[PDB]
Parts: structure tokens; C-alpha cells; sequence
């Protein structure tokens, strides 16, 4: 499933404010004819991977590693998407991108009145590069300078972001007072593969609700995703969800910040082999949070470089020379280990002020 | 090809379970054939029991020595909550806290779930026959030879025909076993018995494929293992006045 | 234009068994252990295996399931061993105890460590035959899978009795989500050729001397080696090539 | 039935060279050296060679008549290396005064050595390149001929001038009689592959700087070799091919 | 027909010498085959060994106990001189002092001249490989299964291909074998072993018909035995400067 369109050469300017990713997929490395699909309908609950509020105008991580993710719409110790990764011990990816191969979807979506109005800039970065992950999370680089970002206008008078399910029954609600259910069942039963409105849901459009999503890419080195967690610490593999939101103005004209959002994720896109029995080392959800980044030691230069071609990064009292001072920090402390996380550049300490914060990094 | 040796037994295609919902030799990453439903007029769905059904998993170890009385032996197997099924990673469990209903397979007259797998090694100095009922009530017998393997679906502890102290109405008139009243067990003894001087123990191992298992509502993932209080079964199956 | 694909021959095969055992199956058609109670396959029924560095073809029970093997070819340097200097190597074990769990680790002769010795990363197929003498009061009965992550994970496999059938034979494919590790690295977490033997009971008389020995030949099959190791542009001279003047008296 | 014999390939040819030279002939039909002055040749006309360690095909003087080379093959161990891991290896000398005399003495590369080391005896064939830059008032006049017993002895060679004909090459194919030599000793009294350059005449201007260089590339051709040299039976483990289990915290 | 037996192994015919050159089953006054030649630009006779290829001699016998170490353990047969093969009437000695030159047969590859037979009996509470290699060098490999039977051809030990202080040039270049130095070696060693409290010794016997070896020039029958000094092997393969 999951299928490789092929787009035109030129990108209609109505649809895409970004060139297009590649014009074919990017299938090698990768060993399709290798699984057994599974369906099993625990793979049809979605993951509520992210909930809560989110900073306007600043770049916001959320770290998709799936094999180790919770769940905020369950509170078991597993979900639909890390038990997949506890029974087996090879996942294979059905097709690719023009990012990598793909694994999944997530979708944005956030129930708003009609007196805010703003948009949300979207992408998810495979991982196999997280520098233009990590240079849009310190603001040194924007959204829409990488392609695949797309460009979704929450608002509104808009029916953008929004879930409408219409309950799985048999009856299809046929005596139900006052109103037709749109795209349930005793419309029609639209394929997964096909992609078409019912009839219904071609008039209603409340309960058409056109979509903010993208599609969940891994890397394009790997030829199954076996999950060790020390390797994918050296070599990462699992992709990062990237949302800004932009405007954001109430009907005081006045500037909002912290809008509420939620991420919802799936991954149907995968076969499987390899059934494991009664094991020791299991790939550990941490509980109630989440995972965080992991910057391997061959990334350092990247993360550096991009620093040094920022003029705002060198004036003092902005948020970049913030973030600046707290990388050449970490990069002169002692790491017994070969990465360095996010989190380490976020809760160091200071010095005084720039230039004496390489020169010591030099020596180091 | 040329060893003394005492083994051989049913060649179990003549056995009498389903042979692809229980693969003898499934392909090595393939996965399992979906069961028969009891009747046409029940609920259906896809299999989440594929993968797990291409595997005898190790459940417990009993002990074959030469018997004294006539008295059976119950050997409980409840999937739902036992420190043993649910390990890590793909576990027997999984498909019992995935769902809220489950059934078994008709195809004998009575619903019947588990499959349990009973291979006995022996040396050529002792011989004899074990005998395994399919429940509590008086069910079908299957006889194992010494030196044979034999494959034993399994009757639900609900589903016997006894009247217990829990009996609910849906236990006698519906075929779908709320996941947590889903305990399966087996009587065993040892029928037949002659050995020498050499050997007297004769260990066996009882394997547990999850076959001819059905599911019916797919809920999201529970917690494996309940690890705060294991007085749970005791305000579940006797209800005090 | 592509630089020219040089062959070199190697014949007559060093090592090769010749005179092999009767216990093991050459057909499909004259192997029944999976019908009465012999063998307890959970991989499927054994499939014929032909190699050159053992004379009679054999059933073997895929423990992976077979595949291509994707080999990546973009770097500088490429080569097909390919059974070139290949045999299957004996060692002993005793069998374990019932708790415990041994693992066999796969070996290769000294002329495949030499020309596998020129390049820097590989992969290959595996190849196992397990022998178990079994007397008379024998009453065995094992246990054999491929090994995963860690050190108790099962996987599917095959149970054998060895008294009824002394002799069985395994296949182990590369199944790694790199190809081509570095020879004297390798990744970290794979799973390589190991197999594990794993004894489940002992019904054997007291007169059988216990621990009893298991003999398994492997053999590390066909292999492609990438990645050109010595930058060494300087020539080198041997005597047998020059022209050596006679001595004047 | 006989023991199967087993191929190896090399794939795309270490030092290659690309792109030749232009003062060297590709046919017999563009080459007339022999007919006005250029070339004196006592071993006739020149012969096309292909071979693969150079890009293009190019004429070259049988310095010996060529033939079959019987190889005995009765002894444990067979080897055709054969074109693989083969090079023109480029040596500079300077032409030798009038009454001297320069054998050359033939190369082959480390990989060649390695491979061949696995072997106590061989033969193989010879080719040669010899190039003189030729400036403006060159008349040097050369000799290149094949050694035979002692430091005194001439056969038939060729004579040419390196003005108007600078790149010569030459075929010295194996000729002993003894079939393989062991490789680090050789008979005594041998040719092997060397060729000997003397200069004839020195009619060149006062104001070129002599005794002007000569560039001699060889390339060690077909490969034989007999006698399995290393009776190794131990077997030999890499980290690359193993199992090694992640490490646990 | 019925009795308890552990008998039984590869049934010659699928093992690869001649089969005509050494017979499995000669007729009572009947005389073998000739043997091939190594290539057709030899020179060829009459054979002279036509009713000694008939006969399997008693050589030696080996002690096949557990092994303890790894390593392999040489046999050496050295037909022209060893007071075995030299009794009286139609000993082996014979064609190697009628005789200038000897060779053998390439049908595998190399030149491989004595055949000797290893035919294992045993009880059944026994069991094991022998294995058995073709010369000094890594050279072919004859496993032997106890209660079976083999037949192992034998390289020369001088074209074995390993340079040593003697190595003469004739000896990689032609296949004839000055009859003095024609003597062959192989290496055994146990590969499996498992036994009970019953058995532990396992005596063989090695048995050596002189099969496929051929001869060139016919001088009149030299002295038998050579009855004076024993310390002429030293004078003859180590050659002080």
C-alpha cells in the first residue's frame, strides 16, 4: 500500500510551495521482497504521539522514534506501534519517498474557534540528516528552504485541521434524527488503496476536512529497521516532525503564543519478520513523555558550521547566541560516549561570552 | 540411517485438528492460515494470531515416572495472566489484551481453543503410554505412546458443561469468552508403564501453539503483566453474598 | 566502457569430504521424520542442499528464510570468493544441561582468511550438519534455532530426537539489516552464522556416559568481499622470475 | 571423476593503463619502420598483442619464437593466475656507453607476489615497452637483444633509432628447459625474461644531455603455477564473520 | 536375517577409484585389469601386478580410542623396503625390484598410486568417524563412518607438493618415480567419538592392495631383503654438504 506517484517536472505553484522531493522514489538499499505483511486490527488504532501546547513563531522538535514511543490516548505500557517493535525483530518498509523509505503517516490537528487565525508550516526530516533538523529548532533556518514543507492555513472560517471518524458499525446509522452521517458506512467503503469521497462527504464538506499531514520516512542506508539503540545512537534512523506555527493573531489583532495542538500517527506501511520469543532486552517506552534527539559525533561540524554563516548568532541578547553559547559549552565538557542530545544543549550553563568559548573548544 | 533407536509415532496426518490453521512444517517467514469460525452467523475480522501461531512455545516440564493410583492430573493453562506467556517482545499474551471476545474452532462438535503439543524422547529401556483428556468433563482421549509426538486442542474451562459457581448465561448460549474467563486445562495420567534398571524419570515438555484461536473487537494494547496485587483471581471467581 | 571482470580457478577442492554420512537424507522423498515424531520442525520440511565441499547432496532445515542479498558495488574494489577454499570444519561439545544454552560460532579454513584478507567488508551463507552418536539407552532430546539479540531470546526452530535420526543438517542465510560489515568489526547486535543447540530433557539410562558429545561441521559459504584494502603501488620481485646467470668459474 | 575446478574473478584491473602512447603502432599495416631504415630487425616483422593491462593493441618483435609451454600438472596444487593482478610497471635507466651492456630485469606487482605465494613453482610470459624521448639532435642507435648463458653472448635482435621511431615493444615468451622453476630459486644458467639494451652509436649534437634516459615498462603475462605450498589444516576466524551480541547495560 | 547389528556404510560403488583396476569382487584364479595411465605419452607395457591387485595384505593395525587432542597421525607405507611386505612367494616387494620406474593414475587430478582399505567391525553400543586424509598436504578427505567400510587411494609422499631437501627436478615434471623413492603416507585422526561403559578399544585393521600402480623398465628380480644395515635411509634422503 501506501503508493509512489509520479508528479510532473515543473510543480504547479497552486498545490506546492516547494519543489518536490525527488522524482521517483528512492528504493534501493532497501529489501522489499524480504517480510510477510501482517494485518492484524491493533494496527488500525492511530498513536496520539503528541498532545499539548506548542510556541508561535519558533520551531518545535517532535522526535518519532517509533520504537520506542507513548501513547497520550492510552495509558497501557504499549501501544498499536510499540508492540510491533516488541514482537518482531526485522520491520520492512513497503515503498519509498523522495526522502527515504516510508513507514507511515502522522496528521496534525487542532480544534479551533473562529475568532484566532494563524498557519502552520510542516515537515519531518528523515534523520539521516538531523542538521537541517537541528538549524530550524535553533532558528537559524526556516521551514520553507527545504523541500517537502508544506504550508496549511489554521484558522478560520477554515475546515483545515480537523477529525471526523463517523463510528465502524454495520447499521451505518440509518435512523439517525435530523442529519445524514457523512462517510461512515452504508455510503460507501472507500479502499485503502483508492483515494475518493463517499458521495456524501462531496456536499457536507464540515465533514470533509481537508487534511494537515505527511508521510514518515526512515533512512536510506538500512535494508530492514532492526531496532538496538546503541546503533541508532551512532547512525540515527528514525525521522523528526518539524510544526511552526506562523501568525497567529485574535480578533484584537493582538499576537497569540502557545497554541494547543495534537499529533496523531500510524504505521501501516510495514512487513514483518522474524518472531521473537520470551527476550531480555526490549526497546524500553519510556513512560508519560517521550524520546528526545541524538546528535552522533560525526554531526558536530554541521551544527557548528551553520552557527558561523548566521549573523544573528554573534549579537548578544537573541535567542541564536543563546542557544551558540550553550553549544560550545557541551562540545568542551568531557563525553564518554559519541553523541551529545538536544536536551544538553538546552539545560547548560553560561560563560562570558563567544570568542573565549572556542578558543578554549580548540584545545579540547 | 542405521542406529537402534525407538522412536515413531502417529505420523500426524492422522491426526484430527486442521493441519493449516496448525502448520506441521510452516516456511520460515511465512505466516499461518486463518481458522474456521465456529458458525457462519458470528463476527469476523482479519487474524492477529498469524505469526504467533508458526511457533510451539515452551510452557511447562512434567515428570513421567511409573504411577501408583488412577488419579488424573489438571495442568491449568490460563493465557491471559501467567508470568511465563508474556515475556517481552512477541509473547503469547499479545493477542489476549489486544481484544475484548474469543473463540475457538467447532470442527469436533464442541468449541475447542489451545493446542498443545506433547514429543517424548525416550531411551529403547522403557516403554508405555500416556493418556490425555481434552478436560475436566469426560471428553476425547488422546493416547501418547512413548517415543510419539501428539498435537491436543484444547477445551475452555467455560465451555466443559459443568456447572460451576460462576456460570454466566452467555458461557452456554453465545461463542465468545470475554478474554479474561478463557483459561484452558488438561488431565493427564500415565496409562501404561514397563521399564528396566536403567531409567526411571522420563522428562517431557508440553509445547503451546496458540491454534484455531479467534478474536473479535480490537481494542489498543493493555499492560502485559499486572504486577501490584495477585488476590485479582479470588474477587473474580467466587463472588461472596 | 567497464574495466574487465578477471576469473581465477582454483582446482580440486581441499578438504572435501568425500566418503559422507548415512544418516542424512539426499532426497525429500526419503526423509519422513517430520511425519511420526522424529523431528518437530517449525521452519518447514528440509530442502536439498548442494555444495561442492561435501560429495552427496543433503536435506536441510532453513532456519532463516532464503533471500538474494542485495551486495552494494559503488566503492572501489569487488570480489566473489564463492566457495573458493571452502570445507565443512569439525569440533566437538558436550551437550548442555537443561537450564543452560551453548552457542556454536561458525569458523573458515586459513586460505579464506588470506584472500578475504585483501578486502574489508563481506558477507556470506552458512552452512551446519550436527552429528550425535547415540548408543543404545539414548533418550535425548534437543533443541536447535538461530540466536537474535540477546541471551534468552527463542526464535523458531527444530526439535530432534537423536536416536531415531542421528544426523541433521541446517541452513543459515545472511540476514543483517547491513550488508557487507567489516570483517573484524562486524555490527553491533547481529546475528552473523551462530546457531544455538539447546538440550530439552534427558530420558537415557544410567549406563550412557552424560554429558554426551555432539560433532557439528560448518562451513562458511558463498562469499563476496568489498571495499580494496593495501594502497600499495610499489612492485615486488621473486627469484623464481628473474634470470639467473650461470655461475662463471 | 576429478576434483572440480574453482574460478575466481578480479574485476576492473588495478593499474591499468588508459590511455597509451601515440608513437606506438596499433596494426601491421601503419608500421613500416622495417622497410626503410628505422628498424634492423633479425626476428621479423612486429605482431599484434592484446592484452588487458593496455588500453590499446600495439605491435611488438618476437625476441623469441613463440609456443605452446607444457605445464606438468602430475604433482597436489594447480594454479592459473593468468592476466590477474597484472601490470606494466615503469623502471628509468640510462643508455649505457658503447662498450657496456644493460639487462633489464623483469617486475611484477605485490598482489602478484601474494597470490603466487601460495606456490612453490611457476612460469609465465613477458612483454616490454621501451620508450626514448628523442629530443631534437638525437642520433643514438640501440640494440635490444635476449641474454642467454653468460655476460658476453649475442642473438638476434633488433636495431632502430629512437628519432624517428621512439616507442619499441617487445614479446619474450618462456623459454627454459625445465619446465617451472621453483619461484625464489630458478635454474641456473636460465633466460627468464630479461632483455639486454646496448647503445651502438652515439651521433647526437654536443648540446643534448646524454646518457639519455630510458623508460623500460614490463608486464608479467600469464601465469601458471604448480605445488600446494602451505599444509595448513587449523582453521582461522575473523570478527567479520562471527555473531556479536549487543552489548547489555 | 534378524539379529541386532550395527553394520552398514557407503556400498563401494559410490565411491570413486577404478572399480576394475581394484576390483570389489575379483573371480577365484582370475587376474585384475590394467590400470590407466597418467596421460598417453607414456611409455606402456604389460602390467606385472595383475594377480597382486587381487589380494588385500594385512599392513598394520591402529587403536581407535576417545581422542584427547586435535592432531592428525601419519602412517607411513614404503613399499620397497619394510619387512612386512617382503616374506616369501608372491609378496608385495616384488613388481618394486622387477622395476626402473613407477606411477600411478591421475583420474582425480593428481598422481595417486597405493590403495588401502579400512574396514571397521563393532558392537553396537559404539560410535564415530574416522577420518582419513590423502597424504601430508591438505590434500583429499575420506571420512569412515565405525561398522564401514573404505577404500583410500595414496598420494606419493614425493608429489604431495611440498618442497623438500631432497626434491629433485624430475619429481614435478615427469610421472615416473625412480622405485626406491616411491613411498606413500597418509594421516588419520578420530573426528567424532561416543561410546558407553561396555567398549573402548575399537581394533582395525588397514588392509593394501597395490592398486593402479604401473611400472616401466624390466630388469631381472633383485635381493629380497636387504639383511646388512639398516642406516642406508639416512644416506639416501638427507645429503650432508
Amino acid at each position: 500500500s501506501l503508493p509512489e506517484n509520479a508528479p510532473n517536472a515543473v510543480s504547479n505553484p497552486q498545490q506546492f510551495i516547494t519543489p518536490a522531493t525527488a522524482l521517483s522514489a528512492e528504493e534501493y538499499n532497501v529489501h522489499e521482497a524480504l517480510g510477510e505483511t501482517e494485518e492484524l486490527e491493533l494496527d488500525e488504532f492511530p498513536v496520539l504521539v503528541f498532545k499539548g501546547n506548542v510556541p508561535v513563531d519558533s520551531v518545535t522538535s517532535i522526535p518519532l522514534d517509533l520504537a520506542t514511543i507513548y501513547d497520550f490516548a492510552w495509558d497501557g505500557e504499549q501501544n498499536a506501534i510499540s508492540q510491533k517493535f516488541q514482537r518482531f525483530a526485522h520491520l520492512i518498509p513497503k515503498s519509498a519517498g523522495g526522502f527515504g523509505p516510508v513507514i507511515g503517516n502522522y496528521t496534525i490537528t487542532a480544534n479551533l474557534p473562529t475568532g484566532v487565525a494563524g498557519r502552520i508550516l510542516h515537515n519531518c526530516l528523515p534523520g539521516d540528516c538531523v542538521d537541517l533538523a537541528v538549524s530550524r529548532i535553533f532558528g537559524l533556518k526556516s521551514l520553507l528552504g527545504v523541500a517537502g514543507t508544506a504550508v496549511s492555513a489554521i484558522g478560520g472560517p477554515l475546515l483545515n485541521g480537523l477529525v471526523n471518524t463517523a463510528a465502524p458499525i454495520l447499521s451505518g446509522a440509518a435512523h439517525a434524527i435530523g442529519g445524514n452521517v457523512v462517510g461512515g458506512l452504508a455510503d460507501a467503503v472507500i479502499d485503502i488503496g483508492s483515494n475518493l469521497l463517499t458521495p456524501k462527504e462531496k456536499e457536507q464538506p464540515s465533514a470533509n476536512s481537508s487534511a494537515i499531514s505527511g508521510d514518515i520516512p526512515i533512512s536510506r542506508f538500512v535494508e530492514m529497521l532492526k531496532y538496538v539503540k546503541e546503533n541508532y545512537q551512532d547512525n540515527p534512523v528514525f525521522p523528526t516532525l518539524l510544526v511552526e506555527p506562523q501568525n497567529f493573531i485574535s480578533n484584537a489583532m493582538t499576537a497569540l503564543k502557545t497554541i494547543p495542538i495534537e499529533v496523531f500517527a500510524n504505521m501501516r506501511n510495514v512487513k514483518v519478520e522474524r518472531n521473537l520469543f520470551d527476550r531480555t532486552v526490549v526497546p524500553t517506552v519510556k513512560e508519560a513523555t517521550l524520546a528526545d534527539i541524538v546528535i552522533p559525533n560525526h554531526m558536530y561540524g554541521y551544527i557548528l558550521r551553520d552557527f558561523l554563516q548566521n549573523k544573528r548568532a554573534f549579537q548578544s541578547g537573541t535567542k541564536q547566541n543563546v542557544y551558540f553559547q550553550q553549544f560550545l559549552t557541551v562540545l568542551s565538557q568531557r563525553n564518554i560516549r559519541t553523541h551529545i542530545t538536544l536536551n544538553d544543549i538546552t539545560s547548560c550553563s553560561i560563560d562570558s561570552e563567544s570568542i573565549a568559548n572556542k578558543i578554549e573548544r580548540v584545545k579540547h | 540411517d542405521n542406529e537402534v533407536t525407538a522412536e515413531g509415532g502417529k505420523l500426524v496426518q492422522e491426526l484430527v485438528y486442521d493441519h493449516s490453521a496448525i502448520p506441521v512444517a510452516p516456511v520460515v517467514e511465512t505466516q499461518a492460515e486463518q481458522p474456521e469460525v465456529p458458525v457462519s452467523l458470528v463476527a469476523t475480522r482479519k487474524n492477529d494470531t498469524g505469526h504467533l501461531a508458526t511457533k510451539w512455545y515452551d510452557f511447562a516440564k512434567i515428570s513421567l515416572s511409573n504411577p501408583a493410583n488412577m488419579n488424573w492430573t489438571t495442568l491449568t493453562i490460563d493465557p491471559y495472566n501467567n508470568v511465563t506467556l508474556s515475556r517481552d517482545g512477541e509473547s503469547m499474551v499479545l493477542p489476549w489484551r489486544r481484544n475484548v471476545w474469543t473463540t475457538g474452532s467447532k470442527s469436533i462438535g464442541y468449541i475447542r481453543t489451545m493446542v498443545a503439543q506433547i514429543n517424548i524422547p525416550r531411551p529403547p529401556q522403557i516403554s508405555g503410554v500416556l493418556e490425555v483428556k481434552d478436560s475436566i468433563n469426560n471428553s476425547s482421549i488422546s493416547l501418547v505412546e512413548f517415543g510419539g509426538k501428539v498435537e491436543i486442542p484444547i477445551i475452555p474451562k467455560v465451555m466443559n458443561g459443568l456447572a460451576t459457581t460462576a456460570s454466566l448465561p452467555r458461557h452456554r448460549l453465545n461463542p465468545w469468552m470475554r478474554t479474561a474467563e478463557s483459561k484452558v486445562e488438561l488431565q493427564y495420567r500415565i496409562i501404561a508403564f514397563n521399564r528396566t534398571s536403567d531409567i526411571a524419570d522420563l522428562n517431557v515438555s508440553v509445547l503451546l501453539r496458540p491454534g484455531d484461536s479467534q478474536f473479535q473487537l480490537p481494542m489498543k494494547p493493555d499492560n502485559n503483566v499486572d504486577t501490584r496485587h495477585f488476590e485479582l483471581v479470588e474477587a473474580l471467581m467466587y463472588h461472596y453474598d | 566502457m567497464q574495466n574487465p571482470t578477471q576469473t581465477m580457478h582454483i582446482y580440486d577442492m581441499p578438504l572435501r569430504v568425500i566418503a559422507g554420512l548415512s544418516t542424512l537424507a539426499k532426497t525429500t522423498e526419503e526423509d519422513d521424520n517430520t511425519s511420526t515424531g522424529i523431528v518437530v520442525s517449525e521452519v518447514g520440511e528440509p530442502q536439498v542442499v548442494n555444495h561442492p565441499a561435501w560429495i552427496d547432496p543433503f536435506v536441510a532445515y532453513q532456519l532463516r528464510a532464503p533471500r538474494k542479498n542485495i551486495t552494494p558495488d559503488f566503492i572501489f574494489g569487488r570480489a566473489d570468493i564463492g566457495n573458493a577454499f571452502s570445507a565443512f570444519l569439525p569440533r566437538r561439545f558436550s551437550a548442555p544441561a537443561v537450564g543452560t544454552r551453548l552457542v556454536v560460532d561458525p569458523v573458515f579454513t586459513y586460505q579464506q582468511r588470506t584472500v578475504l584478507g585483501l578486502y574489508n567488508y563481506f558477507h556470506a551463507d552458512f552452512y551446519y550438519i550436527v552429528h550425535v552418536p547415540a548408543p543404545l539407552g539414548t533418550g535425548i532430546y534437543l533443541k536447535i534455532y538461530a540466536p537474535e539479540f540477546d541471551t534468552t531470546t527463542v526464535t523458531r526452530g527444530i526439535r530432534f530426537k537423536p536416536s531415531a535420526s542421528p544426523t541433521i543438517a541446517l541452513s543459515v542465510p545472511w540476514s543483517n539489516d547491513l550488508s557487507t560489515v567489516e570483517t573484524s568489526v562486524g555490527r553491533v547486535g547481529q546475528s552473523g552464522g551462530s546457531i544455538v543447540i539447546e538440550t530439552i530433557e534427558d530420558n537415557s539410562n544410567e549406563t550412557v556416559n552424560t554429558p554426551l558429545s555432539i560433532t557439528v561441521w560448518c562451513c562458511m559459504a558463498n562469499i563476496k568481499a568489498t571495499g580494496y584494502r593495501h594502497a600499495d603501488t610499489s612492485a615486488y620481485n621473486e627469484k623464481g622470475m628473474n634470470f639467473i646467470p650461470v655461475p662463471v668459474p
